[PDB]
């Protein structure tokens, strides 16, 4: 049997709040995938297709943690590489192929079993051409990856270094997917251009921001192709994908559920930590709304909001080890605002 | 190895 | 044995939406062959060279019509890349390789592979931009290609040795297909010719119209033209024969979803029937997703995207429901204000 | 035993005066980097947490010296680069997997004790973008450099070369990064 895309999501929720859109685009691929191994090359239609995905959002949305969470529930093999490296044109660093060599250590060198497997890579927006068709001076991860990968995802065949006679080995990537997605940065002011058609001085002329228009998400879900190129990408790399997921800001709403829902809510993790010195951690309600209001004002994700967790305690964490017949120790709302100080229980 | 260019 | 007439109809049945591509092909074709069954004997001396240059859009067909060719061809074909040739072959590749992959296909055959086709891919990626500089992929790749598409013998270790001999294999007899996706052309085209801007009364004045940019313009291309892209002029010398390709047709899209084997319908039906529901798909939807797929603006290649984000919904949740025996799809589905309504 | 925040602040006074706020964060650091590792590996609470360290100050405040009075007293490996000579995309410049490179030289190569170690960087600002507002070109050694430690910071095994062509991967995910 396979999964059902229910219940993959079902396990997905447990580590992911918030983000409904994006579960059912990787459910269909993850259920397409195991539909396309399910049959021995066999079906009513011939050339079975390969959708690839594409996966936008804000900074911190939770991208790069829908990737690991995958590979775990996932049977068939994983791997996650990255663009940074990729080296076009056989220049010093890694090179495109290498991606495939990774392969084979998660599979341990079975062709048939890696060409059966899923791909993932990140910070994809880096790659992008600077908001120009034309490259001067050759980029190397503009101009050159980008095309680079062109090949890898159409279908073709690369010859990878069995081990470290030294013959080579033809691995097809045609049946293999891929997911590319990284948070794209300046993006909302090419979206603006071509969608907002308000810009100019006079009575008739809607100028209305900072206060309803330019909203993060919004502008996101307006996205098409065509902007794209604006940006920097080639169309030739934006046509091997056409599956596209638009991820939202994180909502006051979900900071909450994120807090004490997921399996590694930062407020378990910090109860954890607490539990072996031998004091509970208790969280009040009224505290974690609190802190979800600070998040939001940094504009810096779910990753931001250590930051206001760790100034919050930083002065209990220092004179916690020194004190001594502590049972539990409570929070307040205050105690975030650094007005007052977190009460003890001895 | 890599080239530079830049002004 | 070539005939212009025949292959024109054998390409329709793989190809759909470019018409006079088709013409320009099946002319290079025969005169190439037919030059090398009198080589150099007729009266004519310093005959023209007979090659391919091959130019249109993304998702035009152009590796299409690479794979096409190929299979109704008898004589072997290969299917190269520009990215990966590099100049002096310091760790990427070098130029003749290519002529030792031709070789494989033909078996060490070098009377068949002389009469061999070769087709590259992403011709715009040795386009020579050297402005802040060594280049190992700009003029070092095209300088290279240059000897080799002027006509020269190379040596080529016939299976690698055991020897320290190496065959002289002709290039002049072998034929050439250079083509790509060119990105910026159209704006030099555009530049070198405008005829507008006119403020007067008399004078007229198209912003929106632009008379047929994606095909017409194209056609009015001159060699002068991509000397300023990067390209060398004496590469673009030894190709007389060009191919345009116009935008594809809200027409010929619904053509491409219906008479080929590889439809995208008749695909996601077959996957749907392997879990037991027939996929149902109204004309009214065809030509819905043609216009959605036109203002992308991304060629075939894109039309996928357009009917996949359509269907998102449907698949999620298909496994679980049951006693469906059909799905129904109607044009507001492809709109996306309408669910689609199944069938029990 | 271990030590505690009171005491390693003490050690630190002797070599360091008038910072108080900047004391306590590097000793909940420290005291917090000891915890994680020791729970490894069947915690009640799994996949924990990491938090880095940003240093700022002004010029001839002491940042560096922090950095050199901390690997007196720290047990575990430490180092001491710099993002100056660095650059992205495998160019002239050093690599970012340089960084790793000279935590195994006094680490003795130990993989092991290697992904336990504590890493610091000076100079931070000058990868910064200079407020490269227009979009003329790509910066070799600013706004690329930050995009690939991104990686770094949260654990990718990229490579480590030895002292034999076969490289050695080594996580990054527990280390951390001031
Ligand atoms: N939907 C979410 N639910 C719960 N925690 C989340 C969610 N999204 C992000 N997080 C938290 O943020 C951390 C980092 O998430 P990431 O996947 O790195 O986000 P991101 O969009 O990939 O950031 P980038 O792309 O690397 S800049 C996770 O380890 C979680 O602690
Ligand atoms: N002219 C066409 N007619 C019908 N289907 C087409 C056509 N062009 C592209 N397609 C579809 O798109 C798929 C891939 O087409 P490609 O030829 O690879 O696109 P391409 O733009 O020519 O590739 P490049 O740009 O040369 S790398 C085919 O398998 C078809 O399903
Ligand atoms: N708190 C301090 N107590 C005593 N001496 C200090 C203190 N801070 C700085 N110094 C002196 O300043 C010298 C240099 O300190 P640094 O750490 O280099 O300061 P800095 O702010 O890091 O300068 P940078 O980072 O190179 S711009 C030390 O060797 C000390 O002599």
């Amino acid at each position: 049997a396979l999964p059902t895309p229910h219940e993959i999501r079902n396990h997905l929720d447990d580590y992911v709040i918030g983000q409904e859109q994006a579960k059912k685009v990787l459910a269909v691929a993850v259920y397409n995938h195991y539909k396309r191994l399910r049959n021995g090359d066999t079906s009513n239609g011939v050339e079975l297709g390969k959708s690839n995905i594409l996966l936008i959002g804000p900074t911190g949305s939770g991208k790069t943690l829908l990737a690991e969470t995958l590979a775990r529930l996932l049977d068939v093999p994983f791997t996650m590489a990255d663009a940074t490296t990729l080296t076009e044109a056989g220049y010093v660093g890694e090179d495109v192929e290498n991606i495939i060599q990774k392969l084979l250590q998660k599979s341990d060198y079975d062709v048939q079993k890696a060409q059966r497997g899923i791909v993932y890579i990140d910070q994809i927006d880096k790659i992008s051409r600077k908001s120009d068709n034309p490259s001067i001076t050759r980029d190397v991860s503009g101009e050159g990856v980008q095309q680079a990968l062109l090949k890898l995802i159409e279908g073709t065949v690369a010859a990878v270094p069995p081990q470290g006679q030294q013959e080579f080995l033809q691995v097809d990537t045609s049946k293999i997917l891929f997911i590319c997605g990284g948070a794209f940065a300046g993006l909302d002011k090419v979206i603006s251009h071509r969608v907002e058609t308000g810009s100019g001085i006079g009575f008739g002329a809607t100028v209305k921001a900072k206060s309803d228009k330019a909203s993060e998400g919004e502008l996101l879900a307006q996205v098409e192709p065509e902007d794209l190129i604006k940006f920097g990408l080639i169309p030739e790399f934006i046509g091997r994908l056409p599956v596209v997921a638009t991820l939202n800001e994180l909502s006051e709403e979900a900071l909450i559920q994120i807090l004490k829902e997921p399996k590694n809510a930062l407020t378990k993790q910090y109860q954890a930590l607490f539990n072996l010195e031998g004091v509970d951690l208790e969280f009040r309600d009224e505290a974690l709304d609190a802190i979800a209001k600070k998040a939001m004002a940094r504009k810096t994700g779910a990753r931001g909001l250590r930051s206001i967790v760790e100034a919050a305690l930083l002065d209990t964490m220092y004179d916690l080890p020194s004190m001594e017949d502590v049972e539990k120790v409570v929070i307040d709302e205050s105690v975030i605002d650094g007005q007052s100080e977190p009460l003890l229980i001895y | 190895x890599x080239h530079x260019x830049x002004x």
